[PDB]
């Protein structure tokens, strides 16, 4: 992947600050509540009938926790993220046939919750760094359909 | 279709932006033009760099355009309508930008509006977005 | 917006189509099963093999729709009304599923019409498809 | 890439029947016709102000000749087809700078011009052998973005 010292530098230092038994959650929750549709692969979760409701879920907040605890194993493997996400690529592509397209919408969405609990911290070059990172993220899990 | 619910929170986004419609606007198109260069082609006489008094220019310009999309949102296609044939027929903007483009709106609220930026007004956003960047790639010809 | 050429290929091409219109709605499915097998999560119960009724019967419902678009074309959101609940609530059907049906609809148009398939009615076809599309998702709540 | 025997029986010989020299431009005409942002790319090609000036430009069909050449470039090489377009990625991507979607709209675009010229010979599962090529060529030449 083409990640700068200056890009390293800016996702780790962020991501050390990151409260990585809540940002995980509230970002499928979110994907849940933005792009409802993604809801069809989680109808075992129970409640998912009001935002409140999405959030508040403690399958959708252990879930993220499990997802969040995906990218950081991406985040100390930008030189392998094919070989890191290959697994989880077999399951969301042959088992689960998510779309790809919603590997990007739940990267996007983690980037946006991150500028939200970062707020002027989360710089423009900040971003950028994070979108490499999301996109790098997305296309390895997506790898089983290339 | 947006949502009364979604026109409400829409509106009260809107609201607490404020003043600084403007400066969000320009912190948008920076935001997008790091994140994805390929949307710079766009804008090769425009200074990109950091405090370019044209992409603040232009961050006012089309901040300004969506509080009138926001103020007229049951007849957007109306509103928007000059410039939707600016940025199809003219510019030739690709589909995907306005995608690239309301992310990074979406982004520079979430990092200004702790408050605000409540999942669903998130979903209401995005949904706004989404429709006014329909209205701006309705005029491909 | 479709224009008025537009409108004039799009009715032009489904006249020529004629009484397979069915058979047409039947081989696009088919045809979206098998490049794009994501696509087969929404049919877990229907036979998806080569000649099932269920697709064929499915087809004909699907072709229906679109020629009900096509005779509404004016106003296709109080016409696909129903339909554009269904898909978006009911089913949760992802938007880029709409683009793989219709890039398969516009194949199936194809390989059956030549003479028809010009580049126009194929750019008019194409945003006809994205029209009705855009309609079926408009209902995510 | 994975493509199977059967797979590649029905691309090989319907890619044998294929007129090289017509059906390149006929496919990047429709492109420019169908999505006419495209035509942004092509602003020295002359008039393209009509579908008719659009696919009788000579310019255009001598450029989607050259098109069509690397995809019989990449029909010869599915084992490394990102090694193959990596001088065509750096190209479209540093150079040109075309979001990649494009990449995936001129692969559906080729694959009509085929169904169209081909017919009932260009079968569901023909078809679906070809999207899994213009997929993995669609891939590959965007390989300097990921
Ligand atoms: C960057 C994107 C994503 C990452 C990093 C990710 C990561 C993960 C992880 C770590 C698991 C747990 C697997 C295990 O327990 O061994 C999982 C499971 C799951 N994912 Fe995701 N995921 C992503 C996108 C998505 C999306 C967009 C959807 C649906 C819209 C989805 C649907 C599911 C489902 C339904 C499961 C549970 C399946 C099962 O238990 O067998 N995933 N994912
Ligand atoms: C919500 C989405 C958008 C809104 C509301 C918007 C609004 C505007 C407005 C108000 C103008 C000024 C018109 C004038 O000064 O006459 C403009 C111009 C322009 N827009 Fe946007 N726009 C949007 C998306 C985009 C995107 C996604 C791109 C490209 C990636 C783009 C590229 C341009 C360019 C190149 C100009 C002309 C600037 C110049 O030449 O000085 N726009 N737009
Ligand atoms: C132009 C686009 C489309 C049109 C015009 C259309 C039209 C229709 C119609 C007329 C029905 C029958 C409603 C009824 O029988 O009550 C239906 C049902 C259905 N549609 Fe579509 N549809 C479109 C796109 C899609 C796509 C892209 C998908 C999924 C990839 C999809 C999945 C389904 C499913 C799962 C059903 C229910 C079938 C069953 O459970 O028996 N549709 N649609
Ligand atoms: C599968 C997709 C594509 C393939 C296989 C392809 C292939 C090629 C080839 C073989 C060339 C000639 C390069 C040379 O002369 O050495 C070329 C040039 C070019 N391509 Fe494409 N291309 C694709 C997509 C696109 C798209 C979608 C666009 C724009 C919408 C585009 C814009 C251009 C332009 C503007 C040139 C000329 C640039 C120059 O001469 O420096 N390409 N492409």
């Amino acid at each position: 992947v083409h990640l700068t010292p200056e890009e390293k530098s800016a996702v780790t230092a962020l991501w050390g600050k990151v409260n990585v038994d809540e940002v995980g959650g509230e970002a499928l929750g979110r994907l849940l509540v933005v792009y409802p549709w993604t809801q069809r692969f989680f109808e075992s979760f129970g409640d998912l009938s009001t935002p409140d409701a999405v959030m508040g879920n403690p399958k959708v907040k252990a879930h993220g926790k499990k997802v969040l605890g995906a990218f950081s194993d991406g985040l100390a493997h930008l030189d392998n993220l094919k070989g890191t996400f290959a697994t989880l690529s077999e399951l969301h592509c042959d088992k689960l046939h998510v779309d790809p397209e919603n590997f990007r919408l739940l990267g996007n969405v983690l980037v946006c919750v991150l500028a939200h609990h970062f707020g002027k911290e989360f710089t423009p070059p900040v971003q950028a760094a994070y979108q490499k990172v999301v996109a790098g993220v997305a296309n390895a899990l997506a790898h089983k359909y290339h | 279709v947006l949502s009364p619910a979604d026109k409400t929170n829409v509106k009260a986004a809107w609201g607490k932006v404020g003043a600084h419609a403007g400066e969000y606007g320009a912190e948008a198109l920076e935001r997008m033009f790091l994140s994805f260069p390929t949307t710079k082609t766009y804008f090769p006489h425009f200074d990109l760099s950091h405090g370019s008094a044209q992409v603040k220019g232009h961050g006012k310009k089309m901040a300004d355009a969506l509080t009138n999309a926001v103020a007229h949102v049951d007849d957007m296609p109306n509103a928007l309508s000059a410039l939707s044939d600016l940025h199809a027929h003219k510019l030739r903007v690709d589909p995907v930008n306005f995608k690239l483009l309301s992310h990074c709106l979406l982004v520079t609220l979430a990092a200004h509006l702790p408050a605000e930026f409540t999942p669903a007004v998130h979903a209401s956003l995005d949904k706004f977005l989404a429709s006014v960047s329909t209205v701006l790639t309705s005029k491909y010809r």
